[PDB]
């Protein structure tokens, strides 16, 4: 959702598959997370993965 | 003073699409907001969208959410729009016309205020 | 929508006055000190003449007060002519990110 | 100031606990800043370089 050129430091859309309450019930959802505050899992091509 | 032009007239069925395009002059086209209206035969007017020239960053009316679409490119300068499921009501005339001063540091997206306007955008759809 | 209310019709002869309100809800009229204004004279697209609540964009008579009451805008005209016959909208903004209007009204200028 | 107008997204995580963050970001995306007067400032650095 990136302004490819922006003069702007704006935060990052991604997902995860969350363990609802019930723990054997696992399923999707999405938050916005702050740039700096995310690492990329890998520094290869793995450009879709990123860990807090 | 602004020049500002309009597509002309354009025929269709009920609930087909239309697509609406808009270019100013007279000011650096990165400037200032881009936003639309539907003129009806005397009911109140139905506010559709907000254009930015700069980002893809665009919102619609509590009706149109689904239903508008909206692009835009720099290097020509232009602004596009499509709405789609059209009614024997939107033959009502379409107007292109100029939103407010951008700023990055503080939000003006949402002033209602419109300085110039176009001569108008007539679709025509009918049984 | 939630299309604001207006005085549809109502006019008089020239020198005469109407009165008009804006009233939306408590989350959208009030919530900033902007209001537009357009008229749409009959013949040609519609035309700029009020903002910020109080001001009017060129140089133009005051006649048309504008006042603030929170939930509804209300103006006040008076000093009509024959001349002045037109429908005049009226603007607010509306919320998470959009702006609501009226149903206009028209100065339906007698004699 | 935060011109963006931020708003919660709330999920529940966990048996009998819930996670907070940002929304779906409502209007236009705006730049985050401060603000400070450049005459004051600039006088200052001028009363501070006696010291
Ligand atoms: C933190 O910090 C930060 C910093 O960093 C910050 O920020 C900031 O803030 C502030 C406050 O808010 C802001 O301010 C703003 O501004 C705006 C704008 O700005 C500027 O600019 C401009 C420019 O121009 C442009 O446009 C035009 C049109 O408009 C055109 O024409 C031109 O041309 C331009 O364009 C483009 O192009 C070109 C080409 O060449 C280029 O070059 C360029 O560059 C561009 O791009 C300017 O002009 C302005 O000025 C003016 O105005 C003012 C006001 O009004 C005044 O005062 C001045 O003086 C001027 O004036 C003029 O006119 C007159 C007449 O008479 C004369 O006389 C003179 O000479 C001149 O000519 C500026 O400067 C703006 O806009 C704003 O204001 C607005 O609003 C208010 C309320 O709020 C009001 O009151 C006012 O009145 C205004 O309104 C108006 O305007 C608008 C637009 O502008 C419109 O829409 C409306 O309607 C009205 O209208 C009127 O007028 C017109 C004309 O103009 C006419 O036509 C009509 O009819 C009517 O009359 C404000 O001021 C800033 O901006 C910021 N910055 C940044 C960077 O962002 C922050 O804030 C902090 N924080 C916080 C929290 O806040
Ligand atoms: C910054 O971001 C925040 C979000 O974090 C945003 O705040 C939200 O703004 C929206 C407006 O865009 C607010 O939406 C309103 O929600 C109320 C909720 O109604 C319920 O709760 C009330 C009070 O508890 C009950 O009384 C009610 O019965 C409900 O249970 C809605 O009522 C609103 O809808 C009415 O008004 C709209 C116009 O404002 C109409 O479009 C809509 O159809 C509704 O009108 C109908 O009902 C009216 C009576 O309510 C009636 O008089 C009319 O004739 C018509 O029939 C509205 O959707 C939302 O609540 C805000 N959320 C929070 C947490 O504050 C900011 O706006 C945003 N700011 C900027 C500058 O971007
Ligand atoms: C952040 O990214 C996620 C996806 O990675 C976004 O959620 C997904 O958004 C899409 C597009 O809006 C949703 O698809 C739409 O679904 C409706 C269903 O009514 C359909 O009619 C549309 O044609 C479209 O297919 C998708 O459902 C949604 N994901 C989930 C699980 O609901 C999310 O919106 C992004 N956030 C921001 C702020 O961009």
């Amino acid at each position: 959702a990136t302004v490819k050129n922006g003069t702007v430091e704006e935060m990052k859309n991604c997902s995860f598959n969350t363990t609802t309450e019930i723990r054997d019930k696992e399923k999707k959802e999405y938050a916005l997370f702050y740039k700096p505050d995310i690492v990329p899992l890998s520094e290869t091509n793995n450009t879709s993965e990123y860990r807090l | 003073q602004v020049q500002l032009v309009q597509s002309g007239a354009e025929v269709k069925n009920p609930g087909a699409s239309v697509k609406v395009s808009c270019a100013p002059s007279g000011y650096t086209f990165t400037d200032f907001y881009i936003h639309w209206v539907r003129l009806a035969p005397g009911q109140g007017l139905e506010w559709l969208g907000w254009m930015n020239p700069k980002t893809g960053r665009t919102n619609q009316g509590q009706n149109f959410q689904g239903r508008v679409t909206m692009t835009r490119d720099t290097s020509i300068g232009t602004a596009y729009m499509e709405l789609r499921s059209l009614t024997s009501d939107d033959t009502a005339v379409y107007y292109c016309v100029t939103g407010a001063w951008i700023s990055d540091y503080y939000d003006s997206s949402y002033y209602p205020n419109f300085d110039h306007w176009g001569q108008g955008t007539l679709v025509t759809v009918s049984s | 929508l939630p299309v604001l209310t207006q005085p549809a019709s109502v006019s008089g002869s020239p020198g005469q006055s109407i009165t008009i309100s804006c009233t939306g809800t408590i989350y959208d009229v009030g919530k900033f000190d902007l209001v537009s204004w357009y008229q749409h004279h009959p013949g040609k697209a519609p035309k700029y003449l009020i903002y910020e609540v109080k001001k009017w964009p060129s140089g133009v008579s005051h006649r048309f007060s504008g006042s603030k009451s929170g939930n509804t805008a209300s103006l006040t005209i008076s000093g009509l002519q024959v001349e002045d016959e037109a429908d005049y909208y009226c603007c607010s903004f509306g919320g998470s990110a959009a702006v609501v209007c009226g149903g206009g009204t028209k100065v339906t200028v007698l004699g | 100031t935060r011109p963006n107008n931020n708003t919660r997204k709330s999920v529940r995580i966990g048996p009998g606990q819930t996670f907070y963050a940002t929304g779906d970001i409502i209007g236009d995306i705006k730049q985050a800043h401060c603000n400070i007067s450049e005459e004051k400032w600039n006088d200052t650095l001028q009363k501070v370089g006696i010291e």
